[PDB]
RNA sequence: GGGAGACUGGAAUUCCUGGUGUAGCGGUGGAAUGCGCAGAUAUCAGGAGGAACACCGGUGGCGAAGGCGGGUCUCUGGGCAGUAACUGACGCUGAGGAGCGAAAGCGUGGGGAGCGAACAGGAUUAGAUACCCUGGUAGUCCACGCCGUAAACGGUGGGUACUAGGUGUGGGUUUCCUUCCUUGGGAUCCGUGCCGUAGCUAACGCAUUAAGUACCCCGCCUGGGGAGUACGGCCGCAAGGCUAAAACUCAAAGGAAUUGACGGGGGCCCGCACAAGCGGCGGAGCAUGUGGAUUAAUUCGAUGCAACGCGAAGAACCUUACCUGGGUUUGACAUGCACAGGACGCCGGCAGAGAUGUCGGUUCCCUUGUGGCCUGUGUGCAGGUGGUGCAUGGCUGUCGUCAGCUCGUGUCGUGAGAUGUUGGGUUAAGUCCCGCAACGAGCGCAACCCUUGUCUCAUGUUGCCAGCACGUUAUGGUGGGGACUCGUGAGAGACUGCCGGGGUCAACUCGGAGGAAGGUGGGGAUGACGUCAAGUCAUCAUGCCCCUUAUGUCCAGGGCUUCACACAUGCUACAAUGGCCGGUACAAAGGGCUGCGAUGCCGUGAGGUGGAGCGAAUCCUUUCAAAGCCGGUCUCAGUUCGGAUCGGGGUCUGCAACUCGACCCCGUGAAGUCGGAGUCGCUAGUAAUCGCAGAUCAGCAACGCUGCGGUGAAUACGUUCCCG
RNA sequence: CGGCCAACUACGUGCCAGCAGCCGCGGUAAUACGUAGGGUCCGAGCGUUGUCCGGAAUUACUGGGCGUAAAGAGCUCGUA
């Protein structure tokens, strides 16, 4: 990235879903490329949080990143020969992007003894605001605000 | 090490094999008699400058095909050289064994030979520089030969410090594959060891 | 701290008076060290001069500290060694005592790498010597609504205007009032239902615009470092916006 | 602002007093000593005291030099210009000598706000007698005196005359534009800078203010240390200053400039370098290599990147070069000079661990001169994985696939050298364009080669089967057919070709159409001059040295596999994104003759018997896979995880699995709960994960190496920091 | 008998023995050590040491310099 910035790679829409969170998400959860499995366990979490809660998968989905997308961050900045944490404003596909790998990485500490039913139940506890990612998103906006002095540059 | 050989570098594109024969199950004995008859005719002939040697077999029969700048030396007016390689070569297990013997059209423009001379030159005592410099102007004057580079290292001059030194002349782009470079190395034995020459010369391109 | 000494050939003893000189470095690196290594061999040639050859590698926290020297025995190879690994320690701290004479100093004096980047205005400095006012807009006194001062805003691409309200008959300046939208000052504070009805999204500045002199003006905006300044002049006894223009002049729109 | 004396002005710092007023102030890269809560800091008012004089204020003025600016007054020195009234060579320099002489320092008496050696703590550091912080004595100030040193420098002694100019600026006289305001301009005298001729210099540079051309006088130098030191002497209250050696030692010490290299110097750029991410190593068991230790030997080489699953693409014997022991010597193997020969050679027996020794049967064809074989006798000689990769060739690594490295002629410089190769722009690029004392060229870059992505023509077997017939389940299996793949030949197709816009209308760049592919499409092969005396006398060759009844050569056994530890590379795991069981679908590439080896049969299983068909688009590797999908079970536990270790029983290869093979079956069931400091790989069909094949190979230590495909992500805001 | 400075090869030795006026030669293949051939310069002489002059323009009268190589007194006044 020393010449410029790179391209994106343009993810496609989701069959069952028809949204682009999901197959984001289904991306997230991937491992060793075995994305069938990842297909089966996120189907299988979004048909547990409708039967849960009795709606649709995708707006309970948006509620959950909505309570735990970031708005501001803090960064390692070196100015003057010197190091400091400075909070910096997170665009949206960063934001959207710690809000998933959050929601699929602490999702992945649960014990729930499955991978579905952690995941259920990480997305319906963000969607309520209880999960553990609104936590850390709690967290990470208060050490954000605790060095806004550092903000001028 | 920084440069592969030329000749193994365009064996695909410009210049061509020097053995010429099937062999499937008889690769290896085939392989075998063929470095054999190698060896046999370098060791056999040294005043001759021998250019080339070319082998091919077909079941029974092979025609090596040798090149030399003298043809005279190796050949006998009664076949008594003739007779000799023809002796020496059926004892290497070749059966029906029949020799070409050939002479070379321009004995300067070829890499080897040129290789050849500069090493018995340097061998005895002249002195390097008048053995590159000699070399060189006798190529240039070759209508076809564009560009040439010779290059010795080792001892040269009886030091006790190995050098390595080099003239070129012309166009030498050792990188382009469609350019022909002819290749000559050579190991001159002096009292004081082994002094390694290398020629590079450059004719045309072909496509 | 522990050294591995991986020697070769016939050097008696070596071993261990390398071990031992090469041990009491660990207090010099200010960092601890990992697995530090040292290699000992002879040239078989007698006709070198110095045969004996001896490298050391040490692992100071992550960063690699390697040296070799040649000596006429092992003693020798080990002790001008131990001066060159002393060196490279000495030359590899990193610690705040070794970092301070570099990292830039003062606020104007000097120039470095990473020293600060000057701050710089948009407008070319032209300092107060010879500032001048050179340009004087009256571009637009009809009375307009917040909507239509908005758009004669945006075609004229400039952060601020001044106009007079249609409700108040009041002279008022609107500006980008940043993420909260646009922003409104009068010369005399109203509210927004006394203001001409409005669809676009603003909010009132509650100060007003005080009265204050040519000279008083520009020492306001130089100390107070807003793009523009709007006051009611104290001879004119009218509204004034005083803005630094692209020259280092200052922009004085007047009626 | 030349000097001395006297009087005096304001801002600000410090302290004191009195109001308002609270809980911090101060300080740093970050903090702590410190101050304050007994009322600090802050704010206002008043008072006391000391020192220095913001703006004017500069490469500007004065002074012999040191040096000299708040204001006013008194006393006083010097300089410049004009008139040229006056004297009439009264001039210049000056050994010694006298005087002035920054700061620091000394003596006596005062003063003491700020700063501040010394001295205390605080902080950083491995150590801080320092840099940074809080305090702080002499001193800095005044009066009278001492000392007599400075990078007291323009590192340039004083006086004079001459030698192109151009332009700032200070002071004074005058002519002409003429408003006569105006640096109008000119002329001239005296200063003070910058640029530049001639000239001088080793060069840098000086150049009317000479470091130029010459004259007068003075001071100083004769290689570097020892040493401006010792002794003696003079001065000084003291510190110390002035004059000033020698012994001894070195073969140099130096001045300027050039090319590199380096910088915790700057500027412009690149790279999985960092940043954002994904997966790891470092923790555990095992495989492999190395260090160390051990041993009779643990053969040798390789030590950052660029040694350490490396030489070793296959160590039970052989390999093998090491150890023990047993034999052998023109030798285990070549070729030449000789004497004797018809046997060499084999095949069986015996002894021996074998080498080997011995016994028993077989005996040459030429052609008379002898040749082929060996015997011994020999004699040249062989033979060395014995030493020196600092004597070497050849081969290879690395910087680095980075863009750089040079040459001819010309030009500049006394010369090393410089230009070209720099400057602006652009690029992946010393790629290109524009300029240019340079004009060109060569090796480098790019292209020409291979593969891959699209299409056309040709093409039908062992390959396809779409349309037709026969099929028997067993399927292109069979007759048949070029239609679609595929196989392999030829060709086309990407060339900024076209359009729009930036651009010096130039390189080049942004976007768009078309196309399978758009801007070196993706990946390879290709590695400039050279660097590191890089690696290899153990692929090979080789100069020199060494052994030669041995360091050569044959054999058996052992070793290279030893293990209290250390380092490195990998594999398997710690589990539910999973384990086990059943069913079920898709690849590519490669190999095969004394080899691949099927059907069938026998074992639970390695495997055994057997041999169909195949030198292979045909047969075998199964028709090929595993991850994958479906169903059942396990239910978060040191477990139905993990497989180490160990006991017993077998298969295969090999003359032989003890040291020291792999695999199969039963039992056994360790550490291990995602791993500290630190560290590695990766930008897309990539990382991750799954399986297949090959080389070496009788068998394998293969989890290694080289290829093939299956499923297939996240992230890159941007060059501040780290490395190159 | 390496270059100054006429005149080179072999053997012995190997950082030893040693050579040397200076630079500097001895690290199994030395024209620099020792010995042999060969050669060159001199010759009843040949070399070494000691002393003086020259080369030394290196005390510069003939015939040197002081910005940076050593060298302008810290600056003036003034006696001979």
């Amino acid at each position: 990235p020393r010449k410029g910035p790179a391209p994106k790679r343009p993810l496609v829409n989701d069959p069952v879903y028809g949204s682009q969170l999901v197959t984001q998400l289904v991306n997230k959860v991937l491992l060793e490329g075995k994305k069938s499995l990842a297909e089966r366990i996120v189907y299988g979490a979004l048909e547990q949080a409708r039967e849960k809660t009795g709606t649709d998968p995708v707006v309970t989905l948006k509620r959950a990143l909505d309570n735990v997308k970031p708005a501001l961050e803090v960064r390692s900045r070196r100015v003057g020969g010197a190091t400091y944490q400075v909070p910096v404003e997170v665009r949206p596909d960063r934001s959207t992007t710690l809000a998933l790998r959050w929601l699929v990485n602490f999702s992945r500490q649960r014990r729930e003894k499955t991978m579905v039913e952690r995941l259920a139940n990480e997305i319906l506890d963000a969607s309520n605001g209880l999960g553990a990612s609104v936590k850390r998103r709690e967290d990470t906006h208060k050490m954000a605000e605790a060095n806004r002095a550092f903000a001028h540059y | 090490g920084q440069k592969i050989n030329p000749h193994g570098f365009r064996l695909g594109i410009t210049t061509e094999w020097k053995s010429r024969w099937y062999a499937d199950k008889q690769y290896k004995d085939y392989v075998k008699e063929d470095v054999a008859i190698r060896k046999l005719l370098a060791t056999g002939l040294e005043r001759a400058g021998i250019a080339d040697v070319e082998i091919e077999r077909t079941r029974d029969r092979v025609r090596v095909d040798i090149h030399t700048a003298r043809p005279g030396i190796v050949i006998g007016r009664r076949g008594t050289e003739a007779d000799r390689i023809r002796a020496d070569l059926e004892k290497l297990t070749g059966k029906q064994v029949q020799l070409n013997i050939l002479e070379v059209k321009n004995p300067e423009s070829q890499a080897q030979l040129v290789a050849q001379g500069v090493a018995e030159q340097l061998s005895n005592r002249v002195a390097f520089r008048r053995a590159m410099r000699k070399a060189i102007q006798s190529a240039m004057r070759q209508p076809n030969v564009k560009g040439i580079r010779v290059q010795c290292s080792g001892r040269l001059g009886g030091a006790e410090m190995s050098r390595s030194e080099f003239y070129r002349e012309g166009r030498v782009p050792l990188h382009t594959l469609r350019a022909d470079i002819d290749y000559g190395l050579y190991e001159a034995k002096t009292t004081f060891g082994r002094i390694g020459v290398k020629v590079w010369i450059y004719k045309g391109d072909i496509v | 701290m522990d050294v591995d000494v991986s020697t070769d050939g016939e050097l008696p003893g070596a071993a261990e008076y390398a071990r031992e000189k090469i041990g009491r470095l660990s207090r010099r690196a200010h960092r601890p060290v990992l697995h530090a290594r040292v290699r000992l061999t002879r040239h078989g040639d007698p006709a070198v001069e110095r045969p004996v050859i001896a490298q050391a590698n040490l692992d100071v926290n992550g960063r690699q500290v390697r040296a070799q020297v040649e000596g006429v025995n092992a003693r020798e190879a080990v002790d001008r060694l131990e001066a060159r690994l002393r060196s490279r320690l000495e030359r590899i701290a990193e610690h705040w005592e070794a970092r301070r004479g570099g990292v830039p100093a003062e606020a104007g004096r000097e120039w470095r790498h990473e020293s600060e980047p000057a701050r710089r205005p948009g407008y070319f400095p032209r300092p107060p010597e010879e500032r001048r006012i050179i340009r004087r807009k009256s571009f637009s006194m009809v009375p307009c609504t917040v909507d239509e001062a908005a758009l004669e805003m945006e075609m004229l691409d400039y952060d601020f205007h001044l106009f007079t309200e249609k409700g108040t008959g009041f002279a008022a300046v609107l500006y980008k009032g940043g993420p909260t939208g646009y922003r409104l000052v009068l010369v005399i504070p109203v509210p927004a239902d006394e203001l001409s009805p409005f669809e676009k999204p603003i909010t009132i500045s509650t100060h007003p615009a005080p009265c204050l002199t040519q000279r008083d003006a520009v020492e306001r905006l130089g100390l107070l470092g807003l793009p523009f300044l709007f006051y009611i002049d104290a001879a004119e006894g009218r509204a004034s916006v005083i803005y630094r223009r692209y020259d280092g002049h200052y922009g004085l729109i007047t009626p």
